[PDB]
């Protein structure tokens, strides 16, 4: 859309003054005018998303200071660095990692449900976890335990008293602790 | 002119082939038939259910069978019965014989015939000049999928066309040439 | 919104210049006016999700040629069919089903978490799925083993040698490899 208008000199007479606001007229008053289209906006406007789940580029949402993970309750994906995460008053009983926490809305903005994912390539070392937030209450952790290609991890490299998740494993090359001439 | 299923026998030792017309503009498609060999294929948990190999265009099952050992055959199973090829897409265990049970892993050998891609499995090159040049498909990248030995390649392409034109002198002395069919 | 012209011609009068000059002024300048309108149109697009997760109907997003499921990192939901998911060179350790692909963003586009679902009625069948993506690097596959209706699977009809997915099952009517005398 745009006006076609010229300036009206001190050479015009009153029929170019009637030629550009003919034009204004026309412009203002087609079919699908700036009027429409605008009505058209607000219109599909309010069946849209109004709300972030993402950042404008399809990356994790910011968040402003926190002290605990259940002070994010918007809704959303959110990256946390290592060194953040080993701060928070209610980070999961693991290894200090980068994760990615995803926020489930509820009937209020008071409550969440919680997912967090480890974010790396070592087998070992990715885990999913989930809980529900309430105000300043929350369930537990629920660490959700994954086998790697449909199978059970392997450990190897430790001693196997410091094993400290549940779960089963095929253990080989510890360091000790076994049992006599038990190898793997 | 277009040239199209333009057939030539691939010969292991000779990766190149040349395309019939010399004056080649570009080409269009090239295409043969790959083996793979050795895929690991893991069996789905509905019993006599399907398996889905990473082509879809297989044609032809060669083998499928289980191992102890790299190269020792522990089972084959006997197509037709047992499992068949179905869809091209999948090997299909609804016949009424031996299947390997759930969740675990097989062999499968099959061929399929590839879209080649230039750049990735085969490189254009030329030779000679004039009406002796000649086009290539060189099959040379290592990593890209050669056809089996002696069997068909197709290749598409087009080529530019020669013209005969006739000269003529009229009575009034005027020369004229006539243009000829491309 | 709509403005009230009539096209003004050389035999009008000043007065009738006048008057749909004064037109077209009061519609452009009354409460809620077009410029109104749409700098609150700005305001509120700059707060909505900018980027889709679904397409505009609802349904999975589309993907272009893809090699493998890595090849996928723009975040939201993905439609695999059974024939595609069989071709890409990571498909995980199952037979070839339809399957739904999500997509999770992170700090960086190269980046993602994958989760992924089968599509099928068969409690055996019935598969979730998740790892790691980092450039062309990624964790192995995580299966996540549920209890259907929180009972342990129930297999039959095969011989006990060949179940080869870990976890806790009931065994009965099985075609061999039972010890001695063990029916179920």
């Amino acid at each position: 859309m745009a006006l076609n208008f010229t300036t009206i000199t001190e050479n015009n007479v009153i029929r170019d003054l009637t030629t550009q606001v003919n034009n204004i007229g026309e412009e203002l008053t087609k079919e699908r005018n700036i009027f429409d289209i605008t009505d058209d906006l607000v219109y599909n406007f309010n069946k849209s998303q109004k709300i972030k789940l993402t950042d404008d580029k399809g990356l994790t949402k910011s968040y402003g200071n926190i002290t605990a993970l259940r002070d994010i309750k918007e809704p959303g994906y959110y990256y946390i660095g290592a060194r953040t995460l080993a701060t928070l008053l209610d980070r999961p009983d693991m290894e200090s990692l980068d994760v990615v926490l995803h926020v489930v809305p509820l009937d209020t903005s008071s409550k969440v449900v919680q997912h967090l994912y480890t974010l790396s390539t070592n087998n070992n070392q990715i885990k999913m976890l989930y809980r529900f937030v309430s105000g300043n209450s929350s369930s537990e952790w629920q660490f959700i335990q994954g086998l790697p290609s449909n199978k059970n991890a392997v450990i190897s490299g430790t001693n196997i008293l410091d094993i400290a998740s549940p779960g089963v494993y095929f253990v080989m090359g510890m360091t000790g602790g076994m049992p006599s001439g038990v190898s793997s | 002119g277009t040239a199209e299923n333009e057939s030539t026998i691939f010969n292991k030792s000779n990766n190149s082939i040349s395309l019939a017309n010399s004056p080649v503009k570009e080409i269009r498609r090239v295409t043969g038939q790959v083996l793979i060999e050795k895929e690991r294929v893991t069996r789905g948990a509905q019993g006599d259910g399907q398996d889905f190999l990473s082509n879809n265009t297989a044609f032809e099952i060669v083998k499928v069978w289980t191992e102890t050992s790299p190269g020792v055959t522990t089972k084959e199973y006997k197509q037709g019965e047992d499992f068949r090829l179905t869809d091209g897409q999948t090997i299909d265990w609804s016949p009424q014989g031996q299947e390997p049970s759930g969740g675990t892993s097989y062999y499968v050998s099959y061929k399929y015939n590839k879209r080649m891609e230039a750049g990735k499995d085969y490189e254009v090159t030329t030779q000679g000049e004039g009406l002796s040049k000649k086009w290539y498909i060189n099959f040379t990248p290592s990593n890209g999928a050669k056809p089996i030995d002696q069997t068909v390649v197709l290749v598409d392409y087009t080529y530019y066309l020669a013209r005969k034109d006739s000269v003529f002198i009229n009575k009034y002395g005027d020369i004229a040439i006539l243009p000829g069919e491309p």
